[PDB]
């Protein structure tokens, strides 16, 4: 209901976790698990590469279509770009229904 | 091969391949008789035009086909389909056909 592709078998969840590295244990053996670990975190890169399958239009419409254009004007800031101090701001929600197939 | 047979069909396609676009266009024409079949000369001495508007020439009874405008080939959708995603275009070859002549 939020839109999208209802998948029976969706892309699987990729779960990630830092392996717990403990701090120094005491010299006598203890039964209680651990109240002290080494504080750590990870970083790294991650690539996602989705191949899509397009449906090219087969229209015999005469007049021009309505297509998503940028606002051609002397603007203060370029839309869908960074700012004076680097904040990527998406200005408006873009749908996908711009072309016209007859019903 | 007439008379009871069309000598050609109406083709008015516009096909978009990868790196080339073939724009067929077919029109119905009508050729009258010009000058009543005479090579009458034309000049400026009859009207008496200005000093920069003097000319001299001839006026045949022949008639020409001039498919030398862009909308003779591109519908406004095909022009929009061209100019929005193309950094350039040039023609490769043309193919001219003239059929179904009726002389009334």
């Amino acid at each position: 209901l939020m839109g999208g592709f209802g998948l029976k078998n969706p892309p699987p969840q990729i779960l990630i976790k830092n392996t717990p590295v403990p701090a120094n244990p005491p010299a006598e053996f203890s039964a209680t698990k651990f109240a002290s670990f080494i504080t750590q975190y990870s970083t790294g890169q991650v690539s996602v590469e989705i191949e899509w399958e397009l449906q090219k239009e087969n229209s015999k419409r005469w007049n021009p279509e309505v297509q998503y254009t940028s606002n051609y004007a002397k603007s203060a800031n370029v839309d869908f770009t960074v700012d004076n101090n680097g904040l990527y701001t998406e200005p408006r929600p873009i749908g996908t229904r711009y072309l016209t197939r007859p019903l | 091969d007439g008379v009871g047979n069309a000598s050609g069909n109406w083709h008015c396609d516009s096909t978009w391949l990868g790196d080339r676009v073939i724009t067929t266009s077919t029109r119905t024409w009508a050729l009258p008789t010009y000058n009543n079949h005479l090579y009458k000369q034309i000049s400026s001495a009859s009207t008496g035009a200005s000093n920069d508007n003097h000319y001299f020439g001839y006026s045949t009874p022949w008639g020409y086909f001039d498919f030398n405008r862009f909308h003779c080939h591109f519908s406004p959708r095909d022009w929009q389909r061209l100019i929005n995603n193309n950094w350039g275009f040039r023609p490769k070859r043309l193919n001219f056909k003239l059929f179904n002549i009726q002389v009334k």
